[PDB]
């Protein structure tokens, strides 16, 4: 492997712990909950596949939403205005090819100005100070899915799928690292499409024995059984696509013999 | 607001936005201002300003340029730097007579792989490394600047921007189309610098892309399928390209002791997975007896 690929690693785990958002800030806000979040999360993934975003882009507008809602009130009526602001600072971050302002103006169906995207994006690069270069759970994945045994398409398909089902409920999933977030969709989707476990190579690269994973594990077991009645469908709709070899399609297992 | 800061004079520009030199009215601590126009900028703040200030928070090292404050004032956008007075491309031009001394030439290199091991080891590739862009103080410190191409890539890679990298610096993955590329391609900048301060001249001045490449053809040999593994089917590789022979480094490099000229080798290997890594290159022997001299 390149001899820089612990090391960003170990830094990465540095840094999922500096740029975690506040686990209880929902409950402070007056005006929004975890369903006004979740609608909003859900729209951003539809936002991603209309412009042909990168997954990873989608993983840091989320960061950035929720890094802003730890320390700022918002009501209902500004939230998706606070949303639209993080993705087009991500597609910036992270996108060879950003869409323009303009755009984003158009998918908000002018509910937003350009003048207040605008603006939006200055307050939260303010309230962020700038610290756009977040883990997430994408880049935790991508360097876990070098350590199988050996490549299935299906498998990193999966895991993906679940990872990404984990940013629209942020209860439970704020209570967690991202890096903890990917061993558990990695050890889930590895275990539904070929039965294997979360291998000894990563227990040693992460430290996290398949214990450590297990009330995640559990948790998102639940939202796996359980994402064909959520409210929030178009992550499954995304992955059925063959591009992601239509995974969302596909049984979860009943029990994990943990 | 810029109240407190005296424009002294405009430095340059790099790849966004105007530097100039100036004076904090208060401290008198000497600064590079970075400013980019907003209200220029259709598109609020620019892709290029939010990865340099970004990273370079992130960065802190004796070879990386310090971000010192970032100001937001009316329709403008000011990053201040730690100032430091010249350039290894100014300073190059200044010694193309006598010569840059070759402890110095080590020192710089071994400082420019520092800094560029801890870019990599952050997970930035910078993009854009040139002498330009490489910045001297009075005490013999080297450091890297202007990460306004730089980007965050992740393990392993996807596909980036392909438009980076000034041409005479840009590595032949680049050139070729080639669908990934990664920390390979500064390195291969460094090694054209390395090449640089040693002969005083740029080692591959080309006009354009197949005339870069045809230079460099022309200086390592034209790679086939044995050196470099896939090559003959990358996309804007033609078997029309002619054969050239591999010339010997004793002509490329003339002052270039057998240890140098191993490194150099290395850093030039036209297969970017075994083209020697900046972690690797500072435990090359050309650098056991590295000092760091006063320029
Ligand atoms: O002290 C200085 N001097 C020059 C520059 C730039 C380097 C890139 C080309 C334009 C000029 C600088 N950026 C930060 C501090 N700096
Ligand atoms: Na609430």
């Amino acid at each position: 492997v390149p001899d820089y690929h612990e090391d960003i690693h170990t830094y990465l785990r540095e840094m999922e712990v500096k740029c975690k958002p506040k686990v209880g800030y929902m409950k402070k806000q007056p005006d929004i909950t975890n369903s006004m979040r979740a609608i909003l999360v859900d729209w951003l993934v539809e936002v991603g596949e209309e412009y042909k975003l990168q997954n990873e882009t989608l993983h840091l507008a989320v960061n950035y939403i929720d890094r802003f809602l730890s320390s700022m009130s918002v009501l209902r009526g500004k939230l998706q205005l606070v949303g639209t602001a993080a993705m087009l600072l991500a597609s910036k971050f992270e996108e060879i090819y950003p869409p323009e302002v303009a755009e984003f103006v158009y998918i908000t169906d002018d509910t937003y100005t350009k003048k207040q995207v605008l603006r939006m994006e200055h307050l939260v690069l303010k309230v962020l100070t700038f610290d756009l270069a977040a883990p997430t759970v994408n880049q935790f994945l991508t360097q876990y899915f070098l350590h199988q045994q050996p490549a299935n398409c299906k498998v990193e398909s999966l895991a993906m799928f679940l990872g990404e089902l984990s940013l629209i409920d942020a209860d439970p999933y704020l209570k967690y690292l991202p890096s903890v977030i990917a061993g558990a969709a990695f050890h889930l989707a590895l275990y539904t499409v070929t039965g294997q476990s979360w291998p000894e190579s990563l227990i040693r690269k992460t430290g996290y024995t398949l214990e450590s994973l297990k009330p995640c594990l559990m948790d998102l077991h639940q939202t796996y059984l359980k994402a064909p009645q959520h409210a929030q469908q178009s992550i499954r709709e995304k992955y059925k696509n063959s591009k992601y070899h239509g995974v969302s399609l596909l049984n979860p297992p009943e029990t994990l013999n943990l | 607001s810029m109240e407190n800061f005296q424009k002294v004079e405009k430095i340059g520009e790099g790849t966004y936005g105007v530097v100039y030199k100036a004076r904090n009215k208060l401290t008198g601590e000497v600064v590079a201002l970075k400013k980019i126009r907003l209200d220029t900028e259709t598109e609020g703040v620019p892709s290029t300003a939010i990865r340099e200030i970004s990273l370079l928070k992130e960065l802190n090292h004796p070879n990386i340029v310090k971000l010192l404050d970032v100001i937001h004032t009316e329709n403008k956008l000011y990053l201040v730097f730690e100032f430091l007075h010249q350039d290894l491309k100014k300073f190059m031009d200044a010694s193309a007579l006598t010569g840059i001394p070759l402890p110095l030439i080590k020192s710089y290199l071994f400082q420019l792989l520092q800094g560029l091991a801890f870019c990599h080891s952050h997970r930035v590739l910078h993009r854009d490394l040139k002498p330009q862009n490489l910045l001297i103080n009075t005490e013999g410190a080297i450091k890297l600047a202007d990460f306004g191409l730089a980007r965050a890539f992740g393990v392993p890679v996807r596909t980036y921007t392909h438009e980076v990298v000034t041409l005479w610096y840009r590595a032949p993955e680049i050139l070729l189309g080639c669908k990934y590329y990664s920390t390979a391609v500064d390195i291969w900048s460094l090694g054209c610098i390395f090449a640089e301060m040693v002969t005083r001249r740029a080692l591959f001045p080309g006009d354009s892309e197949i005339d870069q490449l045809f230079r460099i053809f022309r200086t390592l040999g034209t790679p086939d399928e044995v050196v470099w593994p896939g090559v003959t089917s990358m996309p804007d590789y033609k078997p029309s390209f002619p054969k050239w022979a591999r010339q010997d480094f004793s002509k490329v490099v003339p002052p270039l002791d057998e240890d140098g000229r191993s490194l150099l080798s290395q850093m030039l290997h036209y297969d970017p997975n075994k083209r020697i890594s900046a972690k690797a290159a500072l435990a090359h022997p050309f650098f056991q007896d590295v000092t760091k001299p006063v320029p």
